[PDB]
């Protein structure tokens, strides 16, 4: 991936996460938790949805026969027709191959990006009360119970409240 | 002590291809190339005409098999392999061009041209075009001399398209199994047919001689055709070996023509047809028949092209 | 106490489409599909030839309307709907092929072939090709017998292309309104015209008979043509019903042919033409006429495709 | 967007900014300010310009007639011609649709990136003398007058000069 | 005191083009459009047949130059400019269609049709088709009357394709330099040839007259052909001016046909051919010949399109 | 570039680096060093390799003649053939131009990304024992000999060991 998250420092994903695409898994006083982030998940999903609808496509362009399967047309005209058809088949076989490859590359790099968008955003909330482990975790240098964890998940956590305590743990 | 975050995964995800890699496994993918088929002609909601043993061109001239199709009307026209354009052996000059015209004609409306004849025979028949025994093409007149070897008086007939749309005009030329039987009808001596108009300008001469016994005959009929404009006028200068057009043909509207050998079905709706049935799909591509007609997905060489709809799959 | 940073926006930005979304509003976008038109033939800087009432093929045979076009020279050739290739009713075999040749010919240079005649008539005319009353095609000779019903002596004429380029050769065949008037010119009996060379090898026979009175005539002239190579030689074996080529035609250089019904304009320059005028654009695409010729943007189905040239627009 | 800036944490853009594409808006001792960053603006503009020129394109390929509008060609050949033309129309209608969609996606993600390039660069100048608010602002933990602000804008600001003072405000 | 990190660079990198910029210098790039050529026909591992002075169509009729090619077999078929389909001057009706058939035929197998004749001449020859002096087409019979001006008795011959595959049938029509020499062979009076079957239905008439002396002759032979289905039957009703088919032709399998003027080489292997040699490449595109045949890279207008394979090059 | 690294803050690349694509150049007690990072280099290389193989392509689609160079076909059919061929040439000339331009843009932005992936990863190792200079260097606030440098390069460096010492240098 391009954003270095998925298949990057986050060494792998959680098969236990049947809840959504992205999510937080914490370990604190009460124990361990694992819930999904609807917000970032829906953004990725809405984007992949957008591709599907724009690609699933009806061309209101009607094409009729120029060949004949029951009574073969003149050989010369029959060959120009076949020659043309094959040439266009080449173009569409090419376009289709590229289109899908192009989109897939983008689909992946889009998801990788959506993760990195979440990580870099949490880091902005905590400011000074925590430090990066490396493999996608925030080591908190202050006591954070389950209701402290939920304050981050619904984007309400205040860094000022635990600033002095956490900064003290230098 | 800490809070971790990540993404989902699966024990078994699907392999796709990217700009930079083949067989990269992702979470969820989907098919992009249609291969699934419906072995019927999905004609729900369409005025359909299954020609069966009637050839498309036959609906203009009128051999026995096409008696129920002389004035058909359709949105969808199906040709069958067993269909025949002819009873008495013969062919159409520029047949495919005419077939292509009729396929998107939306059906046909016939109209008498109004030809009367001074002292010749008309009720010419054959054991090939049989109804109550020997008969002929419903829309055609077999012009002869009164009886054997009698002179064929150089006649001249004419029709004017009095309608806003172009008229499909069709005449025939008789080619006899020998110069002997040729005279038995029209007499000896060179016979000549000339046809003209604004657009059109040409002429025709018979060519008697022995051919293989097709359908029980050694003779052949050459059907020809032109497209007469509004107000324009057709003229037939002739003296034998001629098959007169009784009625002129007029196109109804719009339609589509296909060729198939599968059964018609009014339960399902379709827009993309081919000889083995109907392609119903929303997928942009298809790997079934390159010669499919209608509103179709683009035909491609690949049997499959998977589109990633999930993220990269990194398992545990 | 702090420093903030961001981007620009607008109260009213334009909607574009992306790989992943429709109608996403951005800051500044631009049109990519040309729809704007110029209702004239922008011919500034080009040697133009507006044929008007002269048919393109007519510049080779020479009916009255084409007398000022018998040796034209052009970069751009315009055909008009009112143009006519013919005075005495008739057609060109392989007309479109010949039209396509003349459209990119860059004009034509004529040259006499040098045919002299032993005891026949030449000044054949008609009330159709009128100048000072009855006349004929400027580049053609109406070969006859000395007077009514006289024999047409089986002649033989020949021309050799003594030039580095292929020569356009055109002869005609007369088809009389009856076998009666046919004899009045060339006499009775079968008449035959054969033409050959290196490349070419074929022959022709007349076909008299009554046709509709087009232009005041029931007869027709069949013009034919071949492309004679350098050093090669044309031979005309004939005995009547023949229209002799006085002068052979030579292509000048290069040009483009179009068809239109709009007025010529030397004020504006253009390279992409169609029947309703000129498409001037830098845009890669166009939704105006699919049959446009010249150096044109690619025709597409969409009336519009907006290209984002600004950033995402997030308003206040 | 992919870079998480435009329509990300920077909740919206400034309609007042008629000066350029990107810019700094500060609030300090003297009051409030708002000026545009020519450097990053021109980079984005030069890139969008590049697309326009490469897309506005003349094919020196001349095409002539094969049809006839005044005198219709033979029906069979007329149908093969129409059949071919329609097929190519399908290809170009497809290419055009994709090309524009593809470019637009890139145009947007390019602009979003150019913002993120600026933000992450200022953060590198200030090093330790400031902290991220979250929604794209640098809370300065030391006194910064108008001429202190201008030191950053023209990329000259020295973190050492106010290091001890700002670090002290932990 | 510190640790720095960066990327590689070079004093001289290559310029490529991107979506947003032209001539951006990168580290390492590669060519994408093939221009390199091999001036030979790389035929390593293929059954090749270099026709040389034999015309492709000539392998069916059998003029002297094609005596060693009457039953050839190939994977690759090469036509040469000096090749000739004919000894006695004449042409093939629908020649290109037939050439295209033979190019992918994989060679031909001949079979006698078995025609015997009651009281006429057969050994018709000419100084053009020379072997031991005057001779004729190896696969054809020059049908005549017993001696000068003798009657040509209206005969009738027939052949049935007793094989699973369609048979290529070829007859000829003689066109004499005059109606005089025409009678010297078949006598006077109208002569007529008619040919029919299931599929086929048509007829032919000679056209004598003086043509240019090509190859030492003023006469021409018109070769015609049809494709006879299994079990179907050919019938030749004729009375002169006819060139009888001795042997019918059967297609072997599959092959490719090309045209070239370069020497054959069994050292190199190729799949993409053109008249100046062979294109060997893995590159997806090529700027050499637009009319290249076989398994070829896509022809494009550009002489060069460089693909970046290294990173951006920022020098010191 | 999109990631702001190559031709960004890293003002230029090292022509001395004939060792690989990316690498570390340090200056400490013992002096100066310069070695290449195989890991990140191979990732970029494996990706560019992937493009090359997928693009170098054989279409098993055989095309035969419809023209004739020795004996020109009928003018009308000859013109439709030429007309068709030219039209398809236009399509492939277009596709080729775009494909290469599209890939090149991606190739560059992929390499730029691979650098940024490395930088942001080292910064995660050092956590608190160093600070960003701006132009792509980590000023270490603790003594780091040659064997201390090698601890980072093979991804083993421990921040805890020199945490107290380096944090002290505030
Ligand atoms: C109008 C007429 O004459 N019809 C007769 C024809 C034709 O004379 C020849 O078939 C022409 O080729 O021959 C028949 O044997 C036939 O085909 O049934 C009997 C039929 O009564
Ligand atoms: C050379 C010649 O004979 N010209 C005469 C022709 C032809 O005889 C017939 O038109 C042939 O079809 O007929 C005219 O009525 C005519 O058309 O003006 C008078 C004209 O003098
Ligand atoms: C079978 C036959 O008659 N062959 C003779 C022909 C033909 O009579 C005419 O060429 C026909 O056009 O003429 C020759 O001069 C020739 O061409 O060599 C002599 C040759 O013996
Ligand atoms: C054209 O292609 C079809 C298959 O799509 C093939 O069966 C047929 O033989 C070809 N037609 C001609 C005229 O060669
Ligand atoms: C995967 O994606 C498809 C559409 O792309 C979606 O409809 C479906 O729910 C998903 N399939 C599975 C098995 O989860
Ligand atoms: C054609 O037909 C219309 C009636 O539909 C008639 O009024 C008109 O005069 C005719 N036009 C010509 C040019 O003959
Ligand atoms: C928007 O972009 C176009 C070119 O893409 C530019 O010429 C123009 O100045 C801009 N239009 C407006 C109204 O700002
Ligand atoms: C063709 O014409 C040239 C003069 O342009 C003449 O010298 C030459 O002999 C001729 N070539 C042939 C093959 O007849
Ligand atoms: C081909 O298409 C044109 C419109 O572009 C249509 O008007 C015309 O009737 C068609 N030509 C034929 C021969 O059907
Ligand atoms: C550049 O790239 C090509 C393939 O893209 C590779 O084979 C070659 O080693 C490189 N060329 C140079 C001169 O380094
Ligand atoms: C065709 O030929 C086969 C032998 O290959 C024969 O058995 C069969 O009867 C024939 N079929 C027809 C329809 O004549
Ligand atoms: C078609 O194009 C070729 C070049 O590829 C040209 O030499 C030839 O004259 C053209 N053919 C016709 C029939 O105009």
């Amino acid at each position: 991936g391009l954003f270095g998250a998925i298949a990057g420092f986050i060494e792998n994903g959680w098969e236990g996460l049947i809840d959504g695409w992205y999510g937080f898994r914490h370990q604190n006083a009460q124990g361990e938790g694992t819930a999904a982030d609807y917000k970032s998940t829906q953004s990725a999903i809405d984007q992949i949805t957008g591709k599907l609808n724009r690609l699933i496509e009806k061309t209101n362009q009607q094409f009729e026969l120029i060949d004949n399967e029951f009574t073969e047309v003149e050989k010369q005209i029959g060959n120009v027709i076949n020659w043309t058809r094959d040439s266009i088949t080449e173009v569409w076989s090419y376009n289709a191959e590229l289109l899908v490859a192009m989109e897939n590359q983008h689909t992946i790099d889009l998801a990788d990006s959506e993760m990195d968008k979440l990580y870099e955003r949490v880091k902005r909330q905590l400011r000074e009360n925590a430090e990066e482990d490396g493999t996608g975790c925030f080591e908190i240098f202050h006591k954070c119970d389950d209701d402290c964890m939920a304050s981050i998940r619904n984007n309400t956590y205040d860094h000022s409240k635990y600033r002095e305590e956490a900064m003290q743990n230098r | 002590d800490k809070i971790c975050l990540g993404h989902h995964a699966v024990s078994n995800g699907t392999k796709v291809n990217t700009l930079t890699e083949r067989g990269v496994e992702v979470v969820n993918a989907t098919e992009t190339v249609e291969r699934t088929n419906i072995p019927r002609i999905c004609s729900k909601g369409k005025r359909t005409v299954d020609l069966g043993q009637c050839g498309l061109l036959g609906t203009i001239t009128g051999p026995p098999q096409c008696d129920q199709f002389l004035e058909f009307s359709a949105d969808l026209i199906i040709e069958r392999r067993e269909g025949s354009d002819v009873c008495y052996p013969g062919k159409f000059v520029n047949e495919e061009a005419l077939r292509q015209i009729l396929r998107e004609s939306g059906g046909i409306d016939k109209e008498a041209m109004g030809f009367t004849y001074s002292g010749i025979r008309t009720n010419g028949a054959t054991s090939s075009c049989r109804r109550s025994g020997s008969s002929f093409y419903a829309e055609m007149k077999w012009l002869l001399s009164n009886t054997d070897n009698a002179a064929f008086p150089q006649m001249t007939k004419s029709y004017k398209n009095t309608r806003k749309n172009p008229a499909l005009i069709v005449w025939g030329i008789h080619h006899s199994g020998s110069t002997a039987e040729q005279t038995k009808l029209y007499g000896s001596g060179n016979k000549l047919v000339t046809v003209g108009s604004s657009n059109y300008q040409q002429s025709f001469v018979p060519s008697p001689g022995a051919r293989t016994q097709v359908n029980g005959q050694s003779g052949r009929i050459d059907f020809h055709w032109l497209m007469l404009n509004p107000n324009d006028t057709v003229t037939f200068s002739f003296n034998g070996a001629f098959i007169a057009p009784d009625r002129a043909s007029f196109l109804r509207g719009k339609s589509m023509g296909i060729q198939s050998g599968v059964q018609v079905d009014a339960d399902c709706e379709g827009d993309c047809y081919y000889s083995g049935g109907t392609i119903i799909s929303n997928l942009p591509f298809q790997n079934i028949d390159s010669r499919a007609v209608g509103k179709c997905p683009r035909y491609v060489k690949q049997r499959s092209l998977l589109l990633a709809t999930g993220m990269k799959n990194v398992p545990e």
